[PDB]
Order: structure tokens, then sequence, then C-alpha cells
RNA sequence: CCCGCAGAAGAAGCACCGGCUAACUCCGUGCCAGCAGCCGCGGUAAUACGGAGGGUGCAAGCGUUAAUCGGAAUUACUGGGCGUAAAGCGCACGCAGGCGGUUUGUUAAGUCAGAUGUGAAAUCCCCGGGCUCAACCUGGGAACUGCAUCUGAUACUGGCAA
RNA sequence: UAGCUAGUAGGUGGGGUAACGGCUCACCUAGGCGACGAUCCCUAGCUGGUCUGAGAGGAUGACCAGCCACACUGGAACUGA
């Protein structure tokens, strides 16, 4: 069974970057758009779109740079078997600041850099380095 | 400018109809004092002819490392076949906290302040390959500005 | 391995033993000699190793190597043992202290001399 | 607590002059400086990692005359202070009282600068101080006191102290025999053939 | 009863005296309710050696604490100083 | 105002008394997993209103018995 | 603590030197006498045993044994593995347990933020202060990862509902 | 070591204590605890701390300070805040 529909979103990115896929398609969700919005404003993916009325279907336009993948590493952290919460001074750094860590804070999902500024921590989603 | 260090020298053998025949592997590493680092491997019947070949094969297949001031830019890992290797940036005062063949490839590289650890095998041949593997995928504060179409100050 | 498997049954550490069980976490023990004898070692070595059989105060009956060249031990002698095994003699786990309580030191010794219980010669 | 063996026998093991003699006469006329001491001294075997980490650490102890448990604590106090550990270490050695007596030239060598201190002939802030290991904050004036200000060896050592290259960061007089510790030394004004980072990596195991 | 007394916490030949609010049945260097100051007889010049939190000493006396005979000289001194 | 606790009725076979298991949901001190824990309490109910499966809310009081120092306040979710 | 006097006087040992591991040569034995933490040494040229000269390391201490943790990612939460090196139950069904697609509302248990009450002193750390320096002693903080309580957030997990 | 428990588990009333309470007794009910480890055996004074380690941890509880227990062994009360 699909226990973890967010780890499949990161897996389908990670697998498509190694296959030089122009785009990856997947089922849509409310949580998948908020992750794919942080993935575009921070710059890792070029575009995202969602089509469908009864059952929507998201589609990420994957991004490449000079012949290699922009998403260099993408990892699940707070899996269904182990949840990870950090206070606002316990927030992780990924690649010494040269890579973001998508966090679920109470004012919407944002990055870790934006969540230190808000003065509030949250559940860590993933490391997109 | 090409400074040089030889790491290990070991005697190998080979059985024939007559008997056993010996020969000498010699493992080096080179580097100038900034990001260009290389290494070579030569094998011959006699040791001065085999440190010759390894130091000759080291002066080519040099590779660039985007150095920071005297150190790394972020934590990084590197594997080659037996040896997983961790090395970590540091601040001016702690020196090369490393060891083995991992120490020598770090001296001629141009880097002076590391924290580091060797896990797995510490075969000196493979562990110089797992540390070049870790230095080569260390990415600068401006190659990530180029990658996401950004300026460095928006990344800090 | 998995995080539910380490809750229900945690990781368990191997309880390490000791190879000097008659000292019983004591540095030295006083014993009484019961047989002085010699013994040939295992192969590839070849000698006549000088080693006695001691009755310790805590009740244990162990063999104990007598180091150095020449000694003055008899039966019913009262010596002090310390630990550390002689490798090539299978069964010997203890050494004797030369220069402690009945044992005299090595005669004519001038090097590594504290190890063998010899007063400093004045020259 | 002091090295009481031959002086130039330690310079021969390390390789250069550690300045343990006053140098009126030339060191290449008194001891064979580029040979190790002993029967097997001319042979130079190839030295390892632990050799050159230890040889560098012995070289900086033997210049200044500190022993090991007191030199071990200079490493744990250089590391505790803020900033660069190995550069903090030399600033501790350069704050000893028998070193200020040698940088101000009141003694001939660092041991005769020590025995000026060891026999109660050195004031600090107008107070008699006996210890060779008094750490000196800046602005602390240090002087020959009036008890020993006529000794035949102090101004005879100032004739040597002109011949040595003067330290930048201090001040001293020729007739008044007082000296001011104006600041603690910058690293570039220390000698640059001391490989201070090897001592760090030896202790930082 | 609750008392304000001294407590010897120093090195040998160099006494230092923590003044502490304690229950009077305990030991000298043992259990106490509240540290309310200190006193040093081997104090130097140009520094402080005798400091007493008087906001609490007036509290506990009106509560009903007693005062040591030696503290009652230190309250006599600091009420010369100001 | 009062430090109160919900719980679940586990048995009510002794009279003017109920036993109440109170679930708590607390992290592990090593692994970081969350684990359901269970605390039973003997509760004094007067007038014998509680039955099995019934959620209840309780409060702490003076000791009524050897094992009984909790008393309820109200009842929710009687039925199935 | 200080002032003086006479006098270099009264005041240096312990381990180690084949590789690991800083430090090498002659002579004595001759698989003997011995060494030894591991690998190993000794059967007639022993940088390995015993003595010497020389050297190295620490030093009023230096060794040895005992005990602890570290190296050991060698019980791995951080942080390992299971085709052949040890390691997938012979195969299955299934209760407790673990985990659970997608939208909306509500709730606020987990989660998060701030405040309050407690977290003894000493110790650890930071910046100072005093014994000639140091050890040692003391002033102010910081810390004490926690726990309760009150108000607020609602992204995510749980509860209830469609 | 997988079953343990009869004042045992709760109820009502009398006594009792400085005070709540099976604390004690009479009477009723037939419960209570346990796989989230009851019972049983082996060991052990607890903490603030200490030692080790980059950390997470692992080992430890000598001095100093907090709390408990005993005063030759096994029992018992008296006087008194
Ligand atoms: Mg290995
Ligand atoms: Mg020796
Ligand atoms: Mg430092
Ligand atoms: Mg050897
Ligand atoms: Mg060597
Ligand atoms: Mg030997
Ligand atoms: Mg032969
Ligand atoms: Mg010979
Ligand atoms: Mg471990
Ligand atoms: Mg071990
Ligand atoms: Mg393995
Ligand atoms: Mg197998
Ligand atoms: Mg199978
Ligand atoms: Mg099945
Ligand atoms: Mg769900
Ligand atoms: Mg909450
Ligand atoms: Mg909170
Ligand atoms: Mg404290
Ligand atoms: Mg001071
Ligand atoms: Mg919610
Ligand atoms: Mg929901
Ligand atoms: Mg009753
Ligand atoms: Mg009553
Ligand atoms: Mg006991
Ligand atoms: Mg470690
Ligand atoms: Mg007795
Ligand atoms: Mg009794
Ligand atoms: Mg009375």
């Amino acid at each position: 069974s699909m226990q973890d529909p967010i780890a499949d979103m990161l897996t389908r990115i990670r697998n498509g970057q190694a296959a030089n896929k122009a785009a990856v398609t997947m089922p849509s969700s409310k949580l998948k758009v908020a992750i794919a919005n942080v993935l575009k404003e921070e710059g890792f993916i070029e575009d995202f779109k969602v089509e469908g009325d009864t059952k929507p279907e998201l589609e990420l336009t994957l991004k490449y740079f000079q012949g290699k993948a922009v998403v260099e590493s993408i990892q699940r952290v707070s899996r269904p078997g182990l949840r990870i919460y950090k206070r606002k001074d316990e927030l992780p750094k990924v690649m010494a600041g040269l890579g973001i860590a998508v966090v679920s804070t109470s004012k919407g999902v944002m990055t870790d850099r934006a969540a230190r500024q808000a003065g509030l921590g949250g559940e860590i989603i993933c490391y997109v380095a | 400018e090409l400074q040089e260090k030889l790491i290990a020298v070991n005697r190998v053998s080979k059985t024939v109809k007559g008997g056993r025949i010996f020969s000498f592997t010699a493992l080096t590493v080179v580097g100038d004092g900034n990001g260009r680092v290389g290494f070579g491997y030569g094998k011959a019947r006699e040791v001065p002819a085999a440190i010759q070949k390894a130091m000759e094969k080291a002066r080519r297949n040099m590779i660039n490392v985007a150095l920071n001031n005297g150190t790394l830019q972020h934590p990084v890992k590197g594997v080659h076949t037996g040896s997983r290797v961790f090395m970590q940036p540091a601040s001016e005062g702690t020196g090369i906290i490393a060891g083995g063949a991992m120490r020598a490839v770090l001296e001629v590289a141009g880097v002076h302040n590391v924290l580091a650890k060797a896990y797995g095998s510490t075969n000196p041949i493979n562990v110089v390959r797992a540390t070049i593997d870790g230095l080569e995928n260390m990415n600068s504060p401006e190659m990530v500005a180029a990658k996401r179409g950004k300026s460095v100050e928006e990344i800090l | 391995a998995t995080v539910n498997q380490l809750v229900r049954k945690p990781r368990a550490r191997k309880v390490a033993k000791s190879n000097v069980p008659a000292l019983e976490a004591c540095p030295q023990k006083r014993g009484v000699c019961t047989r002085v004898y010699t013994t040939t070692p295992k192969k590839p070595n070849s000698a006549l190793r000088k080693v006695c059989r001691v009755r310790l105060t805590n009740g244990f009956e162990v063999t104990s190597y007598i180091g150095g060249e020449g000694h003055n031990l008899q039966e019913h002698s009262v010596i002090l043992i310390r630990g550390g095994r002689v490798k090539d003699l299978p069964g010997v786990r203890y050494h004797t202290v030369r220069g402690a309580l009945d044992c005299s030191g090595v005669k004519d010794r001038k090097q590594a001399r504290s190890k063998y219980g010899v007063k400093r010669p004045k020259a | 607590a002091r090295y009481l063996g031959p002086k130039l026998k330690l310079s021969r093991r390390e390789g250069t002059d550690l300045f343990l003699k006053s140098g009126v006469r030339a060191i290449d006329t008194k001891c064979k400086i580029e040979q190790a001491p002993g029967q097997h001294g001319a042979r130079k075997p190839r030295l390892s990692d632990y050799g050159v980490q230890l040889r560098e650490k012995q070289k900086v102890r033997r210049i200044y005359g500190v022993l090991e448990r007191q030199f071990r604590n200079y490493y744990k106090e250089a590391a505790r202070l803020k900033g660069n550990t190995g550069e903090n270490l030399l600033a501790l050695l350069e704050g000893r009282l028998d070193n200020v007596v040698y940088r101000m030239g009141f003694g001939a060598t660092r041991a005769e600068a020590r025995q000026l201190v060891s026999h109660k002939a050195i004031m600090v802030n107008g107070r008699v101080v006996n210890i060779a290991s008094y750490q000196v904050s800046p602005n602390d004036v240090v002087s020959i006191r009036e008890k020993a200000k006529k000794q035949s060896r102090v101004k005879a050592a100032l004739e040597l102290a002109e011949q040595r290259e003067k330290p930048t960061w201090l001040e001293v007089d020729a007739g008044k025999m007082e000296g001011t510790f104006k600041r603690k030394p910058e690293r570039s004004d220390l000698s640059a053939d001391i490989n201070e980072h090897l001592i760090v990596e030896l202790y930082s195991k | 009863m609750v008392t304000i007394r001294l407590a010897r916490h120093g090195a040998k030949k160099r006494p230092f005296y923590q003044v502490v609010v304690a229950d009077s049945r305990n030991a000298r260097n043992g259990r106490f309710i509240e540290r309310v100051g200190f006193f040093n007889p081997i104090a130097s010049e140009k520094e402080e050696g005798t400091r007493l939190d008087l906001d609490r000493i007036a509290h506990w006396v009106g509560q009903g604490a007693t005062i040591s005979d030696r503290v009652a000289a230190l309250i006599k001194e600091v009420n010369k100083a100001a | 105002k009062i430090r109160t606790l919900q719980g679940r009725v586990v048995s009510d076979k002794m009279e003017k008394s109920i036993v109440v298991a109170i679930e708590r949901f607390v992290k592990h001190p090593i692994y970081g997993k969350f684990i359901k824990r269970t605390t039973k309490l003997h509760v004094h109910d007067e007038n014998n209103e509680c039955g099995i499966g019934d959620v209840v809310e309780i409060r702490e009081c003076r000791p009524l018995s050897k094992t009984k120092s909790w008393t309820l306040v109200r009842v929710v979710e009687k039925a199935v």
C-alpha cells in the first residue's frame, strides 16, 4: 500500500533527474502543491501545474543546468515510522546553508530560512540539497 | 609549485614455473597549494623506478577543488569501494584533524583546517579515492547561485 | 534494526570477561608456593620455563611464572603475584613480583632493574 | 624541573640554533651543529609522521625551557581562549617573566634571564617577583630592582641585546633598567620557521 | 528557630564567611534556606569585603529570625557607611 | 482551573468504583518514536452511572481507599 | 612576608631503543639462559636474550599490574548489515501492535510560540576579583536539555463529522 | 521466572490516629494486579554530581552538599514539641 505519498513525490523527482526526464507527472494534493511551491520559489524546479476535476494530476517541469540535475539530493526525513519536530532554535542546516530544508510551520509550509525569521519551528518535511 | 607526497610502498609477488617474482607498488598524491589535487600509482621491479611512475602519473589527471579560504564549504562525503569518508569545514586554529592516507591528500590540496573521519576500510589505495571523491563534489557559494538562477546574498 | 524492533527488544552489549580472574580486581595478591617445577613451552618455542604453583589467599590454586634468570623458591614460600600472561605456556596467567616478600631479585642485573627487584648499585 | 644537561646537545638533535647560548662566539665554531649527537649521529634516517610532529613539539619546549606537564597546560589554555589555538599558544610562552627579561636583554640567555628572576632581582609593577612563569598582561612595568642594578652581567648582556634583533612591541632603558610590556606579540613579529600547527595536531589526537 | 548566621567556606588560613538564613538545628556548613550575603576578614583595600542584602534581613527579622552576634556587628558597620 | 484528566472505563465490577485507563502519547528517550502508554486509576464514582466503553473525566481528591484517590466530574460518550 | 651573612655549597633518578613507536652499535651465549602488548625473536656474525658504550622519552618522579571509557560504525538512535563472507521463518492465514489514498468543516491531543511558578548550594562554562605566579578561594552571569500551569497559532499527525 | 493475591479488591458502619486511609474489626459484594512484565530469583544505598567522548552516549556514586536506613543480633514500648 502507499503509506507515504510525499516520499513518492521526492522519489519521482529523484528518479526523473537521473533519467533526464523533461517533466514528472504524479497525482495532486493540497500538501503536494505547498511543497512544489517551495521547490519553485527557491529555484529548484522551473514550473508546476495541476489539471483535473474529479481526480487532479500534478506535473512538475524538472530543471537541469549545464547537463546535470539541479536537484542534487532529495531525502525524506519525517517518515510515517518516525516523526521529526524541531523548536525554532533546533532547526537543521542542510549543506551549511547552501541547501534548503522544507519545514511545515503553522503559517503554512515554508523553508527553514523563512521559519527562523518567523520565530516559530515546525515539522521538517525533506532535505532538498 | 607542485608539492609532492608519497603515501605507501608495498611489495607484491607472482608465482611462475621457476618461483616467486617480486615487484613494488608505490602510491603518491600531488597538489600545488590550491584546489588542483592529483595522485598516481606505479608498479615496477625496483622502488625508484616505481615512485617515478606514480609521481609521473600524478602530475596529470589533476582535478579542481573549489576551495574556500583554507578549508571546506560544507560537510561532504565520499566513497570508493571500501572506504566511506567524512570531512567537515573548520575555523582557523584546529589544523588537519585527519589521518592515514587521508591526511596526505589533504595537505597538498591547499586545505588547512578540517575535521574528518574514515569509516569502512582503511586500505590506503581506496581511501585516497574516497577523499578525492569527496573534494570533487564540493560546491561553491556561486555554483549554487548559478544553479537556481540567483544571487549569493539571497542564499547567504 | 527498524525502530519498532529496537523498542520491543533493545540492543544488547556483550559482557566482557577478564583473563586474570584470581586477582579479583586487585593489583597484587599474596600466595603460598606449593610446587616449584619446570615446563617445556608449546611449538615453535623450545626451553625449560621456570614456573610455580601457588595457593592464593582468596582460595584459588593457580600456576604462576617466575621471571628472570635464577631464583630462590621452595615449597611453602610466600610470594606476590601480579598478572599478565606468558603466551607460549598454555595455562599461565600470572607472573611473580621479583623482590617481594620471599623472592629475591635477579642477581648481577643492571638493566630494566626495577622490574626485577634489585637495589641500585652505587658506582 | 630544569634541563641540566649540555646546552648545544639539544640544538644538534633539532637542527638549528635554539639560542641557548649567548653567542659571543660563533655556533659553527663551538659545536658541530649539522650532525646529531652520539656515535650514530651523522646518519639521518627518514623521519615519519610521529617523528616530525614530536620534533616540532620538542623544538618549541627546548627554546623556552618549559617541561611537559606545564607545557601540556599551555595547550589546554590556548585552546580554551577565544580564537586561533596554535597562535594563542605562542602568546602564552611569550608572556612568561623569564622571556620578558630576555626580550629586554637584562640576562644573556633564557636561563640567565631566569636566574635574575629566580633570585628575587626583578620587579614587576614595583614588586619583587620570583617565578619564571609569571604571565604578564599589557601595561605591566618590569624592571631591574635597586638590589642588583650594579651587577657586572646585566649591562654586559645589554651589549649582546643590541646585537640581537630588537622586539618591536616592548620598551626598555639603558640607565634606568626599567621596561614596559606594551602589548602581547602579534604572530608575524614572531619568527616564522616555527610550525605551530604540528604541535596542535600532536595533542589534538 | 530560623537564624541569620555565618558559614565558613574558604581555604585554610583564609576564612570566607557566607551569611545564610538557616534553621538553627542544622550544621554550620550544611542546610540553609537562603544565602543573604557574605563577609571576608582577609579582604584587601580598594575593594568590597562585606556585602549584606538588607532587604531580606529586615524581612526575616519581622518574620522572626534571630541574628548571630557576629552578623550584628556587620549590620553595625554598614550602617556607618551610608 | 482544576487539573483534570479524561479516560476510559475498563471495569466497573466493584461497587461505587470504576477503573480508568488513561492513554498518554509520549516520545521514546532514544529513538524518537511516539508510543502509546496506559495508566490505570481506581476512581470513585457515586451512584454507579458508568459502564464499559464509556469515556469519563476525573479529578484528584483525598484518599478514599487503599488504591482510590480519584473521583469523576462528568461523562461523555456512553453509547457505541 | 621581609632584611642579612657565609657558601656552588647540602640536593637526580626511571623506563625504553626489531615493526607498531620517538631512539643503534661491539661483545657474551648458542632453540640453551632468556624475552614477549600483538606479530613473533633464540638451532655460532642476534639493531629482539644478558652486559657495555651511545641515544630517546618523561622527570622528584618513572615504571608495572588492576579497573573504567575511548579508539570499536565491533549492538550502529546519531551510525551497520542478511544472493555466495554470520544472518529471510519451508509456505501461508490472521488477532494485539505498527503504518495508512483524496476534499471540506470542526476540534486542539501530539506539534509550535510567548509568559508565569519551580529546576538547592557547590561543581561545569563565561567575564571578572584575591593569595608574588599557579593550583586553590570567591563576585556576577550563563546554564540546569526538564515539569506543571495559563493564553495564543492551526501547516502537518491524531479525534469527531459530511 | 507466566501466572500472583483472602485484609486480598471495593462497599457500609463502630473503633482508632495530629490527620486521610483495610490503619483495625464486624458485615456485604467478587473483585484486584499481570505480557506497557504481575509474582519469583540475582544484585544494589539514591541524587546533585564524577570519569570518558566531537557529540549521542557508556561507565560510576570516594571526598563536598541533599535525602533515606541502621546503632552488637532479634524484638518491644516508655518519657517527651
Ligand atoms: Mg576494518
Ligand atoms: Mg632496558
Ligand atoms: Mg581555542
Ligand atoms: Mg624491540
Ligand atoms: Mg624508530
Ligand atoms: Mg626486554
Ligand atoms: Mg643457523
Ligand atoms: Mg653475537
Ligand atoms: Mg560503542
Ligand atoms: Mg576495547
Ligand atoms: Mg558489518
Ligand atoms: Mg550464509
Ligand atoms: Mg524463502
Ligand atoms: Mg501474510
Ligand atoms: Mg491521512
Ligand atoms: Mg497543544
Ligand atoms: Mg512550551
Ligand atoms: Mg547550581
Ligand atoms: Mg590575577
Ligand atoms: Mg489538524
Ligand atoms: Mg483530519
Ligand atoms: Mg471506613
Ligand atoms: Mg469514621
Ligand atoms: Mg548491599
Ligand atoms: Mg567517539
Ligand atoms: Mg561490631
Ligand atoms: Mg535493634
Ligand atoms: Mg520536652
